[PDB]
């Protein structure tokens, strides 16, 4: 900055404390106790969340290796399970349903062949219903699915 | 629950009730008319 | 640095008064801080398809961009297109207790976040830190002692 | 839309090579069409404010909500929006050896809003309890704000101050146009409709918004549609439905 | 019976799920540090691990943060569940471990701080509130239109039977540091203006002045004053500015100083400023109703007074059901032509209270609400006891 | 305790609730955290009521704060005729200094409030009163721009 | 070009509204040719020259 | 004025990390020439709008 008369110089770690810094410091994060950035994943336009939540844990575990001393990630907020769990949840309802549908059609009627022609029915026109979302666009959500166990 | 309840409950009703009352309601409207 | 008021008389009057023109606006909220940011979502029709919206905007921002003060030009006027529909989040911690969050960050910053973006089948990515910054913290009486000021 | 898009795109390179005070004034892109939609003026049937003052409240409590309206390409202001004038002399200048670039330059100095930190801000220190803003030096509001800035200090001990060369009067952007609704004085806005937008939405559309901010005029402060394209429209059109319902009667 | 217990059941959008997660609040006193606002989330956390430590996973204690405004005075943490299987019984339910979690901290003193499950489907548009707009339509200014808040926010209080948890979103005002300097001392001590609206905005408020390199990757270059050296007012008397006979003046000898009132967060819309309210209906009323009133109430404010109702609100004012009403013509107008009657088709059209009774006892029982599981699952035993009915006649006819 | 709700009260205006809180033993020397107890945000708002309550009560109506701004002040900046003479009939000083220099017939005179300043002067006025910068009372009144304020100062 | 023409300087704030600052010069003494001598301009020795 | 790294670190991996999400995006790349000036060129599926 400048040069004493007396010619020493004057240089600007003598007037100033120069060390790397974050570019603010306003808001402090943490987690159990201990520091954590964090990251925030938005899922993609027409995109599978399922897959997308996979690919990333693949994709962190990928990384794992070159991790620094102590580092470790963690899940604080995700939501597939509940994608998952709901999926499930859809697939056992239309199987017992069958089932049911066997037993009161059994019992009512004699003979085996009338209780199949149900079981064939029902999974066809259950299929047909994913084709046609399909074409307007709509996604497999949790409103798309309830809507058909009812 | 929510789509469990108005459907279970719901139904019950909407049979016990039904095989008794609409025997009934094609009688009273082909009376009036 | 700057007040609630610099804030918004300044940037914020002068872009709310060069959006002019736009396209299927409902409103416009805005918030002048005093963290020294400034915050105006503009919210559209339903329907509306969200890419042109948000380049008509960016338009007029533009334009509108001499007419700001000189370090609001340098820093940086950004704008995204709002939604807080997060698939997930990553807890990025240190149990080594070897690091702060302002390292944490920048680690995610410039190793995850690539792989994280590029991810596949992920859209957006938020950060939840910054990246290292150079500081250079001054003391007043080192600086008068040679006649020297900021 | 994209059209649009693309010629400011080529235009955002040539704005660098544009002289300083070319830029200052901003450049607008619009997409409107070349003839007025409608011209929407405004009077004073009171007369309690002049012709300067009422294309001033046009220009800063109508014309923008007005201008950001979906469907508005472009709208003209009859008249000019208030700005800070001042008129210097000749005579005063050289009898106090000044120049007027020197007068620009104290303006630039005492009327300025500047950023100046908080106390007790991040990152604090140890053991912190106090955390405030600071505020110092906001824009000048009236004339007189500014007859006060300081010229310069005479060694005699002498005030040259802004007034003493100028004469300050809040007045308009510019004097070029001057409105004048049947003979009286007046003011409004060419407005000009963006393309491909409906007409009649729009005009719906403005008069919803033109509404919801009359409630707020001073006194007698009128709106008045001297030039209006589109009651023809709506007119005309109800006048086919008529010969309609007519033919079928007939 | 259908008609009395339809209008009785109160009606809502969606259920909130227990999602394994829940979020919660910590408010501060203006003025208060980074450091205070910090050693009560230690306490929040500590809490969610010991005293209940068979249900909770981890705790991100985010401190500096607020959806209502930042500032060191403010803080969120969301919480982590483990998985049902080791949670049972109903007891060990988000709303069970929210309302209990919250009736923990109370003694907590000069803090607002209580645990809430999140809204199913992250709609800021959570249901039955309104989301209020009080805007400044003429040049009245800051102190003007806060006065006239105060104010409308008076009556709002004074309806308990219509209105209840009806606040402003925003922040009060708080206490400034203004600071002045004076020309005519400035330009006789030799001193340049520039010199001194830098040196101060600089030191105290961060100044960013260039770029530079790091480890492949370009970061930003800032200059400020030392921690501890930009904390309290007397610090200002520290700094020094170089004039023109080369000699040096201290800061104190140009500037005057006091305190002045300034709001953070300063809210505006649609070109003019604002402040936002919301609020929601007391219980048994609706939000038709609880929204007329704050239209009336606000009239009487003072001149430069305007309602903008948005979001939540706003989309309410739709829609109508003409649909409703659309709907129900057509399905007579489709049975008409099956069995070829004006007048039967009543006689199918009939069963549709048969199908509603038993939802609506069904619900009843267990404490549900009209939300749009229900609508749709109403829906379906209507369509479906209409199907039934629609066979015995047609087998009869 | 009851002092932060009080405080939250004086400031607003909520009148009402400062008689309740009067009733079961408030603190009138709350002070926050700047130092403004409650009486100076009464007067700088600015609210007669609550200010006489107050005094009635226990209020210091001299209180520095931080930087010796005191509720005479206060009222003389923000201007409020009826509060200037109410906190001088209840004792203040009208030669009151900032850790600036200013006294309440400065900050009266900047304001251009003619019908403040006659009483102030009535109740004490130094009129060669010299500010941090050495100008007083009659220099601030000409540099200011009015012209009849410099008239009674001479 | 300050005197006649004028000069956008800065801007302000007019009740509220941000606003803009001009300067120009009186019209008496900008509306005849042999008003260009009656305008003076400093000079580093400090004095005014028509 | 400037070398072509100069510029990748200040320009292009500027640029490149914040082409995040893109509609039916196949691949793309990016050339920095030294002449301190550059390029990037994003390839989308094929049926895709312009």
């Amino acid at each position: 900055l400048k040069v004493n008369q007396d010619g020493s110089r004057v240089l600007l770690r003598d007037v100033a404390k120069i060390e790397l810094g974050g570019e603010n410091y306003d808001i402090i994060a943490e987690f159990n106790g201990q520091p954590a950035s964090g990251l925030g994943i938005k899922l993609a336009t027409g995109a599978n969340a399922l897959d997308t939540a996979a690919a990333i844990r693949a994709e962190l575990a990928k990384m794992e290796p070159f991790f620094p001393s102590g580092l470790k990630i963690v899940y604080p907020y995700d939501t597939t399970p509940f994608v998952k769990i709901s999926i499930h949840e859809v697939v056992k309802t239309l199987v017992e349903a069958i089932i049911l549908v066997f037993l009161v059609m059994y019992l009512f009627l004699q003979n085996f062949r009338a209780t199949l022609i149900p079981t064939i029915a029902v999974p066809v026109v259950l299929l047909g219903t994913f084709a046609v979302l399909a074409a307007f666009g709509f996604s497999i959500n949790t409103l798309t699915m309830f809507g058909m166990v009812l | 629950n929510a789509v469990g309840t108005g459907v279970m409950g719901g139904m019950v009703t909407a049979t016990v009730l039904a095989i008794f009352f609409v025997p009934v309601f094609f009688v009273v409207v082909r009376r009036r008319f | 640095g700057a007040d609630a008021k610099t804030v918004q008389d300044t940037v914020t009057q002068v872009i709310e008064q060069n959006m002019n023109g736009i396209d299927n606006l409902m409103y416009m909220s805005s918030n002048s801080d005093s963290t020294g940011t400034v915050q105006i979502t503009l919210t559209f029709e339903s329907g509306t398809d969200a890419d042109i919206a948000q380049v008509q905007v960016q338009n007029k921002l533009q334009l509108a961009m001499p007419l700001l003060p000189q370090e609001v030009q340098q820093q940086g006027v950004s704008v995204e297109k709002s939604s807080s529909s997060f698939l997930m989040v990553v807890g990025v911690i240190n149990t080594d207790g070897t690091m702060t969050q302002e390292d944490i960050s920048d680690y995610v910053a410039a190793n995850m976040k690539d792989a994280i973006s590029r991810t596949s089948g992920v859209g957006d990515v938020q950060l939840f830190g910054s990246q290292y910054a150079m500081r250079i913290w001054m003391n007043p009486n080192e600086l008068n002692k040679f006649q020297l000021t900021p | 839309d994209i059209a649009q898009v693309q010629v400011q795109n080529k235009l955002q390179l040539a704005m660098p090579l544009l002289p300083q005070e070319v830029q200052q004034q901003g450049v607008s892109v619009e997409k409107s069409s070349s003839s007025f939609l409608m011209v929407v003026g405004v009077i004073n049937t009171d007369g309690t404010m002049t012709q300067e003052d009422i294309s001033d409240y046009v220009a800063a409590n109508m014309k923008d909500a007005i201008s950001r309206t979906s469907g508005v390409g472009d709208v003209q202001l009859f008249g000019s929006q208030y700005a800070m004038r001042i008129w210097m002399n000749p005579n005063e200048l050289n009898k106090f050896q000044l120049t007027p670039v020197d007068v620009i330059t104290a303006i630039k100095a005492q009327n300025a809003q500047v950023a100046a930190g908080q106390l007790g801000g991040t990152p604090p220190v140890k053991g912190q309890q106090l955390n405030a803003s600071i505020i110092a030096q906001t824009r000048l509001t009236s004339t007189e704000e500014f007859g006060k800035i300081l010229l310069k200090v005479n060694q005699d001990g002498s005030r040259v101050l802004l007034r003493d060369v100028a004469k300050i009067e809040l007045g308009g952007e510019n004097y070029d146009i001057i409105a004048e609704f049947n003979g009286q004085p007046a003011s409004g806005l060419g407005i000009k409709l963006a393309t491909g937008a409906n007409a009649l939405d729009t005009a719906a559309a403005i008069r919803a918004e033109l509404a919801k901010m009359e409630p707020f005029f001073p006194s007698g402060l009128k709106i008045v549609y001297p030039y209006d394209t589109t009651p023809f429209v709506k007119i005309s059109i109800h006048e086919v439905v008529k010969t309609l319902v007519e033919a079928i009667i007939l | 019976g259908m008609a009395y217990l339809f209008v009785r059941l109160p009606s809502s959008f969606l259920p909130d799920e227990d999602q394994g997660v829940f979020m919660t609040m910590v408010q501060l006193p203006a003025g208060a540090t980074q450091e205070r606002t910090q050693k009560v989330l230690n306490e929040v956390t500590h809490y969610y691990l010991t005293k209940e430590k068979n249900n909770v996973e981890s705790v991100f204690a985010v401190n500096g943060f607020g959806f209502a405004g930042r500032g060191q005075n403010t803080g969120i943490a969301f919480v982590s569940l483990k998985d049902w299987a080791d949670r049972p019984g109903e007891e060990n339910k988000v709303e069970a471990i929210t309302m209990r979690a919250t009736r923990a901290f109370s003694q907590i003193k000069d803090a607002m701080v209580f645990a809430f499950n999140l809204p199913a489907i992250v709609e800021l548009g959570t249901a039955t509130g309104f989301d209020f707009e009080l805007i400044d339509q003429a040049g009245l200014g800051h102190e003007k239109l806060t006065q006239a808040r105060n104010q409308l926010l008076a009556e709002a209080a004074k309806h308990p039977d219509m209105l209840t948890s009806v606040r402003p979103n925003g922040l009060e005002d708080t206490p400034q540091f203004k600071i002045d300097i004076d020309q005519e001392k400035a330009q006789a001590l030799g001193v340049s203006i520039n010199d001194i609206n830098t040196t101060l905005g600089a030191a105290w408020g961060g100044s960013y002045v260039n770029d530079f390199i790091d480890r492949g990757r370009v970061k930003k270059v800032y200059v400020m004053s030392e921690a501890k050296y930009r904390m309290l007012p007397d610090d200002i008397g520290d700094w020094y500015v170089r004039a023109a006979d080369g000699q040096m003046v201290p800061f104190s000898a140009f500037s005057s100083s006091r305190w002045e009132y300034g709001s953070p967060r300063l809210e505006r819309y649609n070109g003019l400023p604002s402040m936002e309210i919301l609020g929601q209906a007391a219980p048994g009323k609706s939000t038709g109703e609880a929204m007329e009133l704050m239209e009336q109430l606000a009239s009487k404010l003072p001149t430069y007074d305007w309602t903008g109702m948005s979001y939540q609100e706003r989309l309410s004012g739709n829609q109508a059901p003409s649909l409703y009403a659309i709907s129900l013509i057509v399905v007579f107008l489709c049975l008409a032509a099956l069995y070829e009657s004006w007048s039967i088709p009543f006689s199918v059209m009939l069963v549709v209270p048969l199908g509603v009774i038993g939802a609506l006892l069904a619900a009843t029982f267990r404490g549900l609400t009209n939300d749009v599981y229900f609508q749709v699952g109403l829906l379906t035993t209507i369509g479906l006891s209409a199907k039934n009915a629609i066979l015995i006649v047609e087998f009869a006819k | 305790d009851l002092g932060k709700k009080l405080l939250e009260a004086a400031r607003a205006g909520q009148d009402d609730e400062v008689r309740i809180l009067m009733a079961n033993g408030a603190d009138v020397n709350a002070s926050d955290h700047v130092g403004w107890t409650p009486l100076h945000l009464a007067a700088y708002f600015g609210h007669l009521e609550i200010v006489e309550v107050l005094l009635k009560n226990g209020a210091d109506v001299n209180a520095d704060d931080s930087l010796g701004v005191t509720p005479l002040h206060l009222a003389a900046d923000r201007g409020h005729l009826e509060v200037v003479e109410v906190l001088l009939k209840n004792g203040a000083d009208v030669n009151a200094n900032d850790h600036n220099g200013f006294t309440p017939l400065h900050l009266a005179a900047n304001i251009g409030h003619l019908e403040i300043v006659e009483v102030l002067l009535k109740h004490g006025a130094d009129v060669n009163a010299q500010d941090k910068f050495g100008k007083t009372a009659f220099d601030i009144s000409i540099d200011n721009g009015n012209e009849d304020l410099a008239e009674i100062l001479q």
